[PDB]
């Protein structure tokens, strides 16, 4: 008989595909995968298959979101037939999107020790989620990255951010990444880009 | 805003094909299935298909397998729907429409504005030419070392605008001679071709084995091209 | 060196559409024009048309102009012959040829190996699902309340749309999982029920409302609409 | 009426296009324009029209070179047409190609005072006529260019050309362009390539 396949993994890398890898175990013979999906909440039935990790893909307009949804790998060689564990998903803790992108990186006139930071948000993102992001600032000198993070609400078109606690005429290298407020996945940082503070403390 | 614009209205013959397009803007273009849909005059909505511009994947409506390609470019975030063997119950509004709801796919939230496609006979750089070959004889049989000749007759004066192709069974035609008695390139000498206006011939000063083949004449006058019906030339 | 290598055979049933691909490697693609003929088994030779790489010219045989489509895609030197309308006496191998001799244009110099098409009775989402809606067509009046229904074959659970049309305007998606209102929709429309029957109520009509109204389901491919209720004024 | 069309002036761009330009004349009311061509030594027509320099193409397959072809530009408007002179021309004197491309330059071996130039025709280049040359070279320090011609046989394969004469341990910037031998349009230069003298007279 083939492995049971174990250790299923799955990303949602929204509005492009959602992917599930696996362990499959040792290939001893050629073994066919068919990875069983149910969502819309128990309502429908997907299925992406491969062949001797391993991995398969299902795409729109077979994903919702929000969802539930299970994966069962059933791997089958000469020898016969064997399924995995049944997997529990919520689609919505495991969407990956895109870097965001900081177009400005200056302080606001007057106020001293503080940076502001606006990015646009990724191009694709789902407009009917709370964003958390976290962003990560060194000098130009500095090894180590400090990091500051924050939430931005769905409904919330301001996306700015005042960076206060620094220091006066000092040059901070700045990159930033988001993901829905629910998942795992951040995104991959964004470019770095550059900004100074205003002299003095008053 | 999202916006999808249709290109303008189509009038086709009977067995034509037309090709629609849907231009897409203010959105990323491969995050969002487009379905195409029609309505003929006065009748309900039949769906046709879908693609995935992010990966081309489609889907159609078993009821024009045979028949609908959707295409998709993401260079110009276009999306295209060919239906081909045109009758005239394909006369309808051809719409695309996007599929937008995160928690409703396979629904249709923004449309074009539609692309009428009507199938008629009043639908649809040609050299109006109209020359006709004929060969003769239309099969010979000889022996190896004959001198043998064929004839094609043009139905028009045609100057020396004609070709003679070999075919070898099982192959693509090979050009043998043009403008009447030009050989063209790889052609042995024992070839050749002559006369003008209407009546040519080729001419195998001494015919090997590789040469028991089917000869065919063409006028390269003006478009429409056209061919004699061959010549086999068979052994004894 | 000069190579015209097409894409392999075809087989396909009477009505349909046939395309077959010809790429070229060795030379300029733009620089040449491309020809297409085809050759019935056992029969002679007929041109079908060319095109011009170049600037995308076409020139057909005008007893097949209407179902054939010559296209060349100079990114990829391909060139491309469609035959819409396929019928038996389509069977036939089909060649792609370069015009290549500077002083004997309309030749055809260097060829494809050939592609057989046969043209035979031998040439997704996998639902079966039916929508029926009641009335086709009814008569009211402003400010009366409204309901239009929708039966499915199949239990498509909540999986079920409406859309509105206008004379002479495209479909707007009003509700989909059965009860969900669509972006920017008035709150008199809303859609109820599971299963096989569903429905639009209107609470009170106004005169933008007076529409060809259309269910669909949304549960798998491929898709299918009810045939319509026109709300027209009494 | 139109003024009569003149100053033809036509260029075969090989395996492109064969556009003709004219001096169309005075804009009294909007002017059609049709180009009577007569090809193939008489034997085959074609035409464009444009309307409103003015300007009209053809194209492959309606092109054969050699040829001695006419043109003739017709001009109409509201009074009537008119006609220009009639125009005789011989396209592989107006044919114009796309530049070579040189790939090395560089001494034969143990050869003084001489570069060898070896090139690729351009990528459209009619095979059936012999081709004519221009290389032109300079020092680097130069703020001037030498020339000299060279032709190559149609059926002459060797694409090379020995460049002599020229100082000891000098770098060179070279040039190259080409036409067919009947033709008065050479190609623009090819891009420049550098290359180098070997040192001392001798040749060793
Ligand atoms: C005929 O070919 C010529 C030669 O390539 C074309 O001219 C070029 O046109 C492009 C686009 O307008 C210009 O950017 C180039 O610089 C032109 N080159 C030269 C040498 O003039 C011309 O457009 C072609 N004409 C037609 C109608 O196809
Ligand atoms: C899914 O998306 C990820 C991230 O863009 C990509 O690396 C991966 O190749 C995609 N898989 C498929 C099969 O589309
Ligand atoms: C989906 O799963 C979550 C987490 O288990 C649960 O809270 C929720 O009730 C489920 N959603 C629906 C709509 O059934
Ligand atoms: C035609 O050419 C002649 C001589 O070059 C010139 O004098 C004349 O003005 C031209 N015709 C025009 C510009 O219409
Ligand atoms: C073409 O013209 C040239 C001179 O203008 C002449 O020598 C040649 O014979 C002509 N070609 C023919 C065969 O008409
Ligand atoms: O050599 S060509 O350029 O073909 C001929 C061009 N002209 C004739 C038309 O202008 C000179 C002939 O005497």
């Amino acid at each position: 008989l083939p492995a049971k396949p174990e250790n299923i993994s799955c990303v949602y890398y929204y509005r492009k595909n959602l992917t599930c890898t696996w362990s499959p175990g040792k290939e001893t013979s050629y073994t066919q995968y068919t990875v069983k999906r149910t969502y819309a909440f128990g309502e429908k039935h997907d299925n992406c298959t491969t062949n001797s990790r391993a991995s398969c893909s299902f795409f729109l307009p077979r994903i919702t979101i929000p969802d539930n949804y299970t994966i069962e790998v059933e791997a089958e060689n000469g020898d016969g037939v064997i399924k995995s564990h049944m997997t529990y998903w919520r689609l919505e803790n495991i969407a990956k999107t895109e870097p965001p992108k900081i177009f400005r990186v200056k302080p606001v006139l007057g106020i001293k020790r503080m940076i502001q930071i606006e990015w646009i948000k990724p191009e694709l993102a789902p407009v009917s989620s709370d964003l958390k992001y976290t962003l990560r600032f060194r000098t130009v000198n500095s090894t180590s990255w400090m990091e500051v993070n924050f939430a931005k609400n769905r409904k919330d078109k301001n996306q700015t951010y005042n960076l206060t606690g620094l220091q006066p005429f000092t040059e901070y290298v700045i990159a930033l990444r988001c993901a829905v407020k629910e998942s795992k996945f951040w995104s991959d940082w964004s470019q770095e880009k550059m900004g100074m503070t205003e002299e003095g403390t008053s | 805003q999202v916006q999808l614009v249709q290109s303008g209205a189509e009038v086709k013959k009977p067995g034509a094909s037309v090709k629609v397009s849907c231009k897409a803007s203010g959105y990323t273009f491969t995050g969002y299935i487009m379905n195409w849909v029609r309505q003929a005059p006065g009748q309900g909505l039949e769906w046709m298909g879908l693609i995935n511009p992010y990966n081309g994947g489609t889907d159609y409506n078993p009821q024009f397998q045979d028949r609908v390609t959707i295409t998709a470019d993401k260079s110009t975030s276009t999306a295209y729907m060919e239906l081909s063997s045109l009758r005239s119950e394909d006369t309808a509004v051809y719409y695309c429409a996007r599929d937008g709801y995160d928690d409703g796919p396979y629904t249709l939230e923004t449309w074009g504005q539609g692309t009428l496609v009507t199938v008629s006979s009043g639908g649809g750089g040609g050299g109006g030419s109209d020359i006709q070959m004929t060969q003769s004889p239309s099969s010979l049989s000889a022996s190896v070392g004959d001198r043998v000749t064929i004839t094609c007759q043009a139905s028009e004066d045609i100057y020396s605008f004609v070709a003679w192709y070999q075919q070898k069974p099982g192959k693509a035609p090979k050009l043998l001679i043009y403008n009447a008695q030009t050989e063209a390139q790889g052609v042995p000498s024992r070839f050749s071709g002559s006369g003008s206006g209407t009546d040519f011939t080729l001419t195998i000063s001494s015919l090997q084995p590789e040469d028991f083949a089917t000869y065919y004449c063409q006028h390269h006058y003006d478009s429409p091209l056209t061919f004699g019906g061959g010549t086999k030339v068979e052994i004894k």
